[PDB]
RNA sequence: AGUAGAAACAAGGGUGUUUUUUAU
RNA sequence: UUUGUCACCCUGCU
């Protein structure tokens, strides 16, 4: 078991997810709205995955 | 800047000298209570009961048990006509808001509200051993004469700085983080923002109470941690014993109870033209010639109840004994080895058994003559930048606490001409926790 | 649907009962252009379909 | 940061106990 | 920051 250090959580992401409020609470806050649902970014192709 | 400052000081002085003289006048008391140490104390306390808001705020909430709301009052003792008789009133609070007023023109006096309640604190810390606290954080003992501010309250956006030992703010943060364990809110929740200025704070300034060029980059990355842990916790506890031996820039200054700026105003003196020094002779003189009571129970030597007076009322912070005993013309004896039960009373026992005493409250007082003092030759419990403050631990000059505050030297020597050479006898322990 | 602020770290959950009243500022403009049109349907959390 | 793609994850619930106290 | 000093349970498709 590896020791908890500052550099290993945050590459392994611990203590980053939002807190759970009700809507009675923060329903006069700014920048509050809907979760992302956008199409993912666009790619084009390379070289390397025939050569694989 | 200095002088106005100064100048300040003496005017607060002079403000809680004539808020005790008006309490006392008030209450019907006389000249002894002008000089009773129990009942300044319990006029202290009901006033600092008084100015605080979270304290209004729980109290309206539900008060339940204890006195009627809004107002308070303190175990308040007096002599019937053969023993003395300790009752108990709710004062009203109106009064006490009125009577801070008057004593201080109007103007609200938090300055010396934290002056007086610090000399409160520092005098229970003469009388209390807070072992268990230690390692009730788990921070494991730590034999040190620092941590004076540990019992005091929240505000003393300065003296905290000024008193609050090194140890006093590490087990703060040790808790604080603790809780930020034990608690996940604490930065999962909008409060965030209070929190990290606390702890930022906080980092800041204990940092710069010690004096290692090593650790300080060390509590630079404890700071700039976020979401604190275990291993800060390690961190911390460990470069305290470094500080252990190495010196907090906290220095412990010196306390004055409104008792005793009572009869200062009461027998005739101009406080606000002169304020008087907290690191200099003034209060010393002033204490020197001022009368004092304090109820002692049996099997409780008056050379050694006006023993632990002094200290506290000296800001010793348990101090070495190698010039405390010297700095006043009697020796210091050892805690454990004084026959006393502290200065508060309790309610739980006899009461006629009350014999009132008059404490003695005076005194007879590296290229420099002084010379800085460290015991620690503990390398193994040391060892129970880590090769950095490993050297630095090895060979070097450390210090439990150092009272380059309070010039006492000879007092006749009113602003120090003649360093007397210090003589200290090495026979007796240096610290008062031992 | 759930809702996020990402200058304040907060996370909520607003039921389907709350689609005939709540203020339409919080939704993208597919959710809102959904909404504006179910919305001569809501009755009591379910929505006529025949 | 990352997973992931039309909306989410990066944990989520309850139980406590409380007018200044002399010492290790 | 806080009226706090520290603990405790539970749950992994509900």
């Amino acid at each position: 078991n590896m020791k908890k250090t500052s550099q290993l959580k945050w590459a392994l992401g611990e203590n980053m997810a939002p807190e759970k409020v009700d809507f009675d609470n923060c329903r006069d806050i700014s920048d509050l709205k809907q979760y992302d649902s956008d199409e993912p970014e666009l790619r084009s192709l390379s070289s390397w995955i025939q050569n694989e | 800047n200095a002088t106005e400052i100064r100048a300040s000081v003496g005017k607060m002085i002079n403000g809680i000298g004539r808020f005790y003289i008006q309490m006392c006048t008030e209450l019907k008391l006389s000249d002894y209570e002008g000089r009773l140490i129990q009942n300044s104390l319990t006029i202290e306390r009901m006033v600092l009961s008084a100015f605080d808001e979270r304290r209004n705020r729980y109290l309206e909430e539900h008060p339940s048990a204890g006195k009627d709301p809004k107002k308070t009052g303190g175990p308040i003792y007096k002599r019937v006509d053969g023993k003395w008789m300790r009752e108990l009133v709710l004062y009203d609070k109106e009064e006490i808001r009125r009577i801070w007023r008057q004593a201080n023109n109007g103007d609200d006096a938090t300055a010396g509200l934290t002056h007086m309640m610090i000399w409160h604190s520092n005098l229970n810390d003469t009388t209390y051993q807070r072992t268990r606290a230690l390692v009730r954080t788990g921070m494991d003992p730590r034999m040190c004469s620092l941590m004076q501010g540990s019992t005091l309250p929240r505000r003393s956006g300065a003296a905290g700085a000024a008193v609050k030992g090194v140890g006093t703010m590490v087990m703060e943060l040790i808790r604080m983080i603790k809780r930020g364990i034990n608690d996940r809110n604490f930065w999962r929740g909008e409060n965030g923002r209070k929190t990290r200025s606390a702890y930022e704070r906080m980092c800041n300034i204990l940092k710069g109470k010690f004096q290692t060029a090593a650790q300080r980059a060390m509590m630079d990355q404890v700071r700039e941690s976020r979401n604190p842990g275990n291993a800060e916790i390690e961190d911390l506890i460990f470069s305290a014993r470094s500080a252990l031996i190495l010196r907090g820039s906290v220095a412990h200054k010196s306390c004055l109870p409104a008792c005793v700026y009572g009869p200062a105003v009461a027998s005739g003196y101009d406080f606000e033209k002169e304020g008087y020094s907290l690191v200099g002779i003034d209060p010393f003189k002033l204490l020197q010639n001022s009368q004092v009571y304090s109820l002692i129970r049996p099997n409780e030597n008056p050379a050694h109840k006006s023993q632990l007076v002094w200290m506290a009322c000296h800001s010793a912070a348990f101090e070495d004994l190698r010039l405390l005993s010297f700095i006043r013309g009697t020796k210091v004896s050892p805690r454990g080895k004084l026959s006393t039960r502290g200065v508060q009373i309790a309610s739980n026992e006899n009461m006629d058994t009350m014999e009132s005493s008059t404490l003695e409250l005076r005194s007879r007082y590296q290229p420099a003559f002084s010379v800085q003092r460290n015991l620690p030759f503990d390398k193994s419990t040391i060892m129970a930048m880590r090769a950095e403050i490993i050297r630095m631990m090895e060979g070097a000059k450390p210090e439990e606490v150092s009272f380059r505050g309070r010039g006492v030297f000879e007092l006749s020597d009113e602003k120090a001409t003649n360093p007397v050479v210090p003589s200290f006898d090495m026979s007796n322990e240096g610290s008062y926790f031992f | 649907y759930m809702f996020e602020s990402k200058r304040m770290k907060l996370r909520t959950q607003i039921p389907a009962e709350m689609l005939a009243s709540i203020d339409l500022k919080y939704f993208n403009e597919s959710t809102r252009k959904k909404i504006e049109k179910i919305r001569p349907l809501l009755i009591d959390g379910t929505a006529s379909l025949s």
